[PDB]
């Protein structure tokens, strides 16, 4: 059937005037100062000569995780991602091994972060890294990408 | 048990589920629905094992419905059958359930609001001259539940099988002028879920199917917080579909049809039902009452009875309140609906409140004699012993 | 034609014609009925609304909306229609060519008042207009300048005394009970019985048993131990599919909460006491003449006893002295209609009126001026 | 019930 | 709408077990008493029977409905040797000795409805069943081949042979 | 010039064809589909009656109990029934199809989305089927005295349904749905014949179910009084029925009996063909009623319109407003003693009426809405459907929200 | 009404 009486109070949404909802915490002495993160400079030279396996920890030593600024973020995606692209297919191997736990797992971050937004060939080599990655770190690499409230 | 031995026994005798205890109880002895049972041949179903008599009661005739015609004697709180009534009693007060003498216990009942008066003086008529009960009292549902929730101020809404009705009381004072009562109960929803369950070719048209559904309704049914929510839910995911299998083996599959007949209590028109649901219902009786007894309802709202046991009724009723007083009240304040004070009492044990009240007030007046109306009153006076009450009858 | 028009607007009814008739052209109830389902058959005059005793007509399949309540308008969108169905299509004349006089209960909000002389101007385009109590035009076709008057009607019931064409609005009362809330106290006790009436249709046919079975007990408690020891007052009533009842002592239960209104939980008291109160808040001087000249209005004073109870009441309050007379003529149904077809036809009312000009001018505040 | 309603 | 019930039932009338001891117009001999009337348990069994085998939901409403399911049941025990007769006189030979085949009673195997039948608690009261049953059996058989076989071939008859698939409700005395 | 709409009650057992504005369809033709027994391989197929006689094609019958089941053929059977019977070119005429009240959502989906997507048509609307063959009853009847008040039984070959009709509006919270039809009464024919005739070719008992039913069956007052008459008189109850075998063209015949009578009984005893269902049809009719506003119960007892092709029973309403006279004047008098008996209440004027129509009832409903400007209005739309999609037809009267 | 009764 219908009704005929006035039935608009089931329209507005009181849930979103809540006082419950969940509130997730951030580094405090972040806010007024960011953390630099990978200096171009820094790694460029190293890739000018050349010296990848060093520009590549140089990338992983810094990361701006504790920001929460998105640009330096992105401008520190675009830094490392634009060192995993150029490397040479048969390096990566030696250079994931050298890495402790706790870089390739941030290494992993970054890789699932360069899927969103590719370039003409900026995947194929990122699967390439994702194979090495596993074979060392395993799945629980992938979960502290799942689980990680702060974003890279 | 009174100083005098006397056993003090409290039956709710509902439309849907009979409540039996005692006195003092924090449980029920026993929980088992009101239906009665003749035997019945039908072709499709084989049994020459179990022995079936020509009057199955209770819990013996719902799990042997298949082989049987059950009949509900009560409907919307009113008697039909009284001899398929007496046979309910007596399994009642029997080896069974209950296993009394009758003419040396004493017995609290209920019945429900804007009810009619004959329905009140048959049943006294029947536990005086039939089972000759010694003391015998007629309670009201809505104070009884208060006693269990230890209370003396709340509006209630007890919802059941047949009946829902809303009785607020302010300090024991009661407020007859504001009872309302929606034709919408646990039996009307299982009609509305047959239908639906008829879309997808699933029929229950025997009377025992009947039972088959309120279980299925048991289960799986809900109420739903926001319902576009749960719209979207059923036209863009399968989650809400469960299955239920069916005592022939046969096994259906249940979807929107969960949240949808319950819904029927909010958006009774679902049922062919003119007014409006609980909650715009319960709003509107507090708007009636006295202005300075508002404040206090609102943080008094007490549920009770089986109806109530939908999963998200509670926070669904809280919900469309502070709708309406944001609309109404405070003409769309926001800012002010913070100190917007509500509390719904949602016990998980409120199925059974009203007994629980029986068995609290039994055992504060178990040993008085002005509270009860005895064998002797009612050989003298008749039905009129019921002015003790104050129910006007002669 | 330029005779005037006259529109009572009470909270149940509405009754209209012309001015200098006798009585009104058209009397039908202020409802609008909404359907409750969905019409698939096309082509078959199915409207969004229905009006008037159309919806009483077809009452099974609509939600009957009283859009007065105690005498204010709680939905002025359906209010419209009323009118509309009222000159258009009931009385059949243009609302611009002739005036109209409108009534209304005391003590009610202003914008109730600005609002009805808003819409008859800028939505009807009438030339002017007027806005008169209820009481008082029961007095002039009473042919009366002193007299209390008591109006009882759907939602309101109030009291005016008046002494040589000089209100005393300090002693006016009013009392937010009439029938409807007795209609709704009677689907109440019917219960008793085994009778169940929720539906808003069946409302309506409550309200045909209420004014066909109903009375006035000289002595409640009197006849209520009648009806517990004999069945004389056990009538019966037809329900349109043929089922039929009986109701005895709920006949002089559902008008005594008149003059109990406890039943109803109001703490109010009587309109024998309403009536009463109010004439003590009169002068001294001026007591006797209205006790004499106790006048009655409104559909709900045509209960047979209700004469004989209220003179029997107030001579029991007021003093042996003075003589309690009072006047219900068999016409007070229409009282209010028949006095405004009176004032309206008379040279001096032709200046009280409100014009379109004075409205443009002053807006619809001038009716709390002009409109007392 | 009796009227009204069936019970 | 329901099924056809027995009328014939009285409180005057006997109760064996849970069933009606009912009177029958029978020059057999049993614990049945004689009755007077032109209708009996029997010749009602036999009017309802094309007729009840068709629904499939029965409402034991008294004892007497409990003696005409079991004719009822017993009738479609008949047909299934009569079809194989050839003369009227084969069949009332094989009426006979099906009668005195001692069926199952209420209580013990082979009784599709052991449920909703009281098995007889004394000796005295089960030899008055197997005795009251078998006068049922007798006198059904002899009035059902005066029906079954057209005169004009002395031959069964398609008309009741064609019942010879639809049992009771699907029970079956065997 | 301006083009009629289409017109389409696709039916369990036949289907009804044809433009607006005219009195009966263009075509009635069965709802079958012969197909043979990759490519273009799809398209050699035939409907209506040119799938019955095919030899080396098998005819499939995708409707059961009014709902489609089979997708993949009603599509089929749609571009024949548009491209070859009618000759339309769907992007020009509007249509109107016809379902049943308990027809899901998802059918009704799965319709406009071929409709709307395949075969590019410009409006739809989806009608109920009993609804539009009670507007054809109020043209029999005379002018300005129309009954916009009715009830109606629409039975044909897949389900019953009684859908009452108050002053122009549905009560759609009432209607019910009984699944016994004209496809139950025939199997059940075709039960009772394999059981004593043989001699009908397996081949041809539907033929010679069909033919038993519409001409020889007929209602009965008792059913246990008829088989004696069957019995003790039979030279006057027992028909025959000659049929011809399709292979040897030799002659078969047959002695028609109890199932000229025991068919329709379903409708009164459907406990005989469905053990899922008790009530009869005379019971059915008073709990709808008796459902309904308390002010309208009077004038659908007065007029109760039989539709369908299962109706066609000789003496079908002579017992079912026998049945119902029996409900009504008791419960009258049961009332008029509980009250004390001083008022003998109003007796209430049943009546079952059947119209001269009823092969082409709600088609005819169909037509006079179609000629009509408001069927334009409440179409729905192509437009509508790409900015709402095909979730636009989705509701019916029969549920809420 | 808005304050006291309904209307
Ligand atoms: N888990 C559940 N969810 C929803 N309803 C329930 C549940 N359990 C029981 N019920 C309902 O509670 C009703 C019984 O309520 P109760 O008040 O105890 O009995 P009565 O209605 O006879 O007074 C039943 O009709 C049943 O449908
Ligand atoms: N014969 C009667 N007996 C009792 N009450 C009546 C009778 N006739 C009308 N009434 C009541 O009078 C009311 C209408 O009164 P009236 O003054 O004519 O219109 P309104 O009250 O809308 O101004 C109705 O609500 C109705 O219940
Ligand atoms: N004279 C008749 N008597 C009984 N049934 C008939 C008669 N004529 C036709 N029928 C039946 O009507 C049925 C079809 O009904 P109809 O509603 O027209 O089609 P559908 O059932 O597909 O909607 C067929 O099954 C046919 O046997
Ligand atoms: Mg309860
Ligand atoms: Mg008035
Ligand atoms: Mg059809």
């Amino acid at each position: 059937a219908r009704n005929t009486l006035s039935s608009r109070f089931r329209r507005v949404d009181i849930d979103e005037f809540d006082e419950n909802k969940f509130v997730d915490e951030q580094e405090e002495a972040a806010a007024a100062a960011a953390e630099p993160g990978p200096d171009p400079s820094e790694v460029d030279g190293l890739l000018r000569q050349g010296d990848m396996l060093r520009a590549f920890h140089a990338a992983l030593r810094n990361s701006p995780v504790n920001t929460k600024n998105q640009a330096v973020k992105e401008r520190a995606q675009g830094v490392v991602l634009k060192v995993l692209t150029n490397f040479k297919s048969s390096e990566i191997e030696q250079a994931v091994q050298s890495l402790d736990r706790n870089g390739v797992d941030l290494l992993m971050k970054y890789i699932y972060k360069g899927f969103e937004k590719p370039t003409e060939n900026s995947s194929a080599v990122l699967l390439q890294w994702h194979e090495k990655a596993l074979a060392v770190g395993g799945l629980g690499s992938i979960i502290r990408v799942l689980t990680a409230r702060k974003t890279v | 048990m009174d100083s005098q031995g006397r056993k003090v026994v409290v039956c709710d005798n509902g439309t849907g589920f009979v409540k039996c205890g005692y006195a003092g109880s924090n449980f029920p002895e026993h929980i088992f629905p009101a239906l009665v049972g003749r035997p019945i041949i039908r072709s499709t179903t084989k049994v020459g094992n179990i022995e079936i008599k020509d009057l199955m009661v209770g819990d013996e005739a719902s799990e042997l419905r298949s082989m049987l015609e059950v009949n509900y004697p009560m409907e919307n709180g009113i008697v039909r059958n009284w001899d398929d009534m007496k046979h309910l009693w007596d399994y009642t007060f029997g080896p069974e359930k209950l296993n009394i003498d009758t003419r040396n216990c004493k017995i609290l009942l209920t019945e429900p609001p804007m009810n009619p008066t004959k329905n009140r003086e048959k049943i006294v008529e029947v536990m005086f001259e039939t089972y000759q009960f010694s003391g015998v009292y007629v309670a009201i549902q809505a104070v009884l539940t208060l006693y269990a929730q230890g209370l003396l101020t709340g509006v209630v809404v007890d919802s059941g099988d047949g009946v829902t009705h809303i009785c607020p009381v302010y300090e024991g004072f009661s407020l007859p002028h504001l009872t309302r009562r929606l034709d919408i109960a646990g039996r009307d929803i299982t009609r509305y879920l047959i239908k639906l369950l008829l879309l997808r070719g699933y029929a229950f048209n025997h009377s025992a199917d009947f039972e088959t559904v309120r279980m299925i309704k048991e289960k799986l049914c809900y109420v739903g917080y926001n319902i576009e929510q749960e719209q979207k839910l059923a036209l863009e995911t399968t989650v809400l579909v469960e299955s239920y299998t069916l005592p022939d083996g046969r096994i259906i599959k249940v979807g929107g049809e969960r949240f949808e007949a319950p819904e029927a209590l909010f958006q009774p028109h679902l049922i062919n039902v003119e007014g409006v649901g609980v909650a715009e219902l319960l709003f509107n009786t507090i708007q009636a009452a006295d202005i300075d007894t508002r404040s206090e309802f609102y943080k008094h709202i007490v549920l009770s009875g089986g109806s109530t046991m939908y999963p998200g009724l509670p926070s669904r009723l809280e919900r469309e309140l502070k709708q309406l007083y944001l609309e109404r009240v405070l003409k769309g304040d926001v800012e002010k609906l913070s100190k917007f004070k509500i509390r719904i009492e949602d016990p998980p044990r409120r199925k059974h409140m009203v007994f629980l009240g029986g068995a609290v007030l039994a055992d504060i007046m178990k040993d008085k004699d002005n509270f009860w109306m005895t064998r002797q009153e009612y050989q003298e006076k008749g039905v009129r012993v019921l002015e003790k009450l104050g129910v006007t009858v002669r | 034609d330029i005779a005037a028009l006259v529109v009572d607007n009470g909270s149940g009814m509405c009754k209209a014609g012309f001015a200098g008739d006798d009585a009104p052209r058209a009397v039908f109830p202020s409802i609008v009925g909404r359907p409750r389902h969905q019409g698939v058959m096309v082509g078959m005059g199915q409207k969004d609304s229905y009006v008037g005793d159309e919806a009483q007509s077809k009452r099974g399949i609509l939600t009957l909306k009283y859009p007065i309540e105690h005498g204010i308008v709680t939905n002025w969108d359906d209010m419209e229609k009323i009118w509309h169905h009222t000159f258009y299509n009931e009385l059949r004349v243009a609302p611009e060519e002739h005036p109209v006089l409108l009534t209304e209960a005391p003590l009610n909000p202003k914008a109730n008042r600005e609002k009805m002389t808003q819409i008859m101007f800028e939505t009807f385009n009438t030339p002017a207009m007027y806005v008169a109590i209820q009481a008082v035009l029961s007095l002039y076709a009473s042919g009366r300048t002193t007299g209390i008057v008591m109006d009882s009607g759907d939602g309101v019931t109030h009291t005016v005394p008046i002494y040589e064409g000089y209100a005393l609005p300090h002693a006016i009362l009013r009392l937010d009970l009439a029938g409807r809330d007795l209609t709704d106290y009677l689907m109440k006790i019917l219960t008793e019985r085994g009778y169940s009436f929720t539906t808003t249709a069946e409302r309506e046919i409550v309200r045909d048993i209420k004014e066909k079975l109903c009375y006035v007990a000289l002595d409640f408690e009197q006849e209520m131990a009648t009806a517990a020891s004999s069945s004389s007052l056990e009538k019966s009533y037809e329900l349109p599919d043929g089922q039929v009842i009986t109701i005895g002592n709920e006949r002089f239960r559902c008008p005594e909460a008149l003059f109990q209104p406890s039943f109803l939980g109001m703490e109010s008291c009587g309109i024998h006491e309403t009536t009463f109160n109010s004439i003590m808040k009169c002068d001294v001087d001026i007591r006797k003449d209205l006790y004499a000249n106790t006048v009655l209005s409104g559909g709900t004073t045509m209960y047979p006893g209700i004469a004989d109870r209220m003179q029997k009441e107030i001579t029991a309050l007021a003093p042996s002295t003075m003589k309690i007379k009072i006047i219900a003529p068999p016409e007070r149904k229409y009282s209010v209609w028949i006095g405004g077809s009176i004032l309206a036809s008379l040279s001096t009312f032709q200046q009280m009126w409100i014009s379109k000009q004075e409205y443009d001018e002053s807006g619809p505040s001038i009716v709390h001026r002009k409109c007392f | 019930w009796x009227a009204x309603c069936p019970a | 709408m329901p099924a056809y019930h027995s009328s014939l039932m009285d409180p005057d009338t006997k109760l064996i077990g849970n069933m009606a001891l009912l009177p029958i117009r029978s020059q057999f001999k049993g614990p049945a008493p004689r009755e007077t009337k032109d209708t009996d348990i029997v010749d009602e069994a036999i009017y309802y029977f094309k007729a009840n085998v068709f629904f499939k939901n029965y409402e034991i409403k008294n004892e007497a409905d409990r003696t005409l399911i079991y004719i009822t049941l017993y009738i479609s025990e008949c047909l299934k040797k009569l079809q194989k007769c050839n003369s009227k006189s084969q069949g009332e030979k094989e009426m006979y000795t099906l009668g005195i085949t001692n069926f199952p009673i209420p209580g013990e195997p082979g009784f599709p409805l052991n449920a909703i039948y009281a098995k007889p608690a004394n000796k005295q009261e089960d030899e008055v069943m197997r005795a009251y049953l078998q006068q049922l059996r007798q006198e059904t058989g002899l009035r059902l081949c005066e029906k079954v076989f057209d005169p004009q071939n002395d031959k069964p008859s398609k008309w009741w042979t064609c019942f010879v698939k639809r049992q009771f409700m699907n029970k079956s005395l065997s | 010039g301006r083009l009629p709409a289409c017109v389409v009650d696709c039916g369990t057992g036949y289907t009804k064809l044809g433009y607006a504005g005219n009195t009966e369809p263009q075509f009635i033709i069965p709802s079958c589909i012969a197909i043979k027994e990759k490519g273009v391989d799809d398209l050699d197929f035939f409907i209506g009656d040119e799938a019955i006689e095919k030899p080396t094609y098998a005819t499939k019958w995708p409707i059961r109990h009014g709902i489609v089941e089979d997708w993949d053929l009603m599509e089929r059977f749609m571009e024949q029934v548009i491209f070859k019977y009618l000759r339309a070119e769907p992007e020009d005429h509007y249509f109107l199809l016809t379902e049943p009240p308990l027809n899901t959502p998802e059918n009704r989906e799965y319709t406009a989305e071929i409709m709307f997507e395949s075969f590019n048509v410009p409006g739809l609307y989806i009608a109920v089927q009993a609804v539009l063959a009670l507007a054809a009853s109020w043209t029999s009847r005379q002018v300005g005295e129309r009954t916009l008040t009715g009830t109606v039984i629409d039975s044909g070959d897949g389900v019953t349904h009684v859908i009452p009709v108050a002053e122009g509006y549905v009560i759609g919270s009432c209607i019910k749905h009984i699944p016994i039809a004209g496809r139950d009464i025939t199997y059940f024919i075709q039960q009772l014949l394999r059981d004593r005739e043989v001699g009908i070719p397996p081949e041809q008992s539907l033929e010679t179910a069909k033919a038993v039913k519409e001409r020889y069956s007929y209602v009965c007052p008792d059913l246990v009084k008829e088989f004696n008459k069957y019995d003790t008189d039979g030279s006057k109850w027992i028909k025959q029925y000659t049929g011809i075998n399709a292979i040897s063209k030799k002659e078969f015949s047959i002695d028609v009996g109890y199932e000229r009578f025991l068919g329709p009984e379903i409708f009164f005893h459907p406990e005989f063909a469905n053990p899922d269902f008790t009530q009869p049809i005379s019971e059915v009719v008073d709990e709808v009623i008796q459902n309904c506003p308390i002010d309208v119960r009077r004038p659908l007892y007065k007029n109760i319109v039989l539709s369908g092709g299962s109706t066609m029973f000789r003496d079908f309403g002579r017992r079912l407003q026998r049945d119902l006279k029996r409900t009504v004047d008791a419960r009258l008098k049961l009332s008029e003693e509980l009250s004390g008996g001083r008022l003998k209440p109003k007796p209430i004027d049943v009546q079952v009426i059947t119209h001269h129509m009823q092969r082409y009832a709600v088609w005819f409903g169909g037509s006079m809405l179609a000629s009509t400007p408001e069927f334009y209005q409440v179409c729905h739309t192509k437009k509508d459907y790409e900015e709402i999609g095909p979730s636009i037809c989705r509701h019916n009267p029969v549920f809420g929200v």
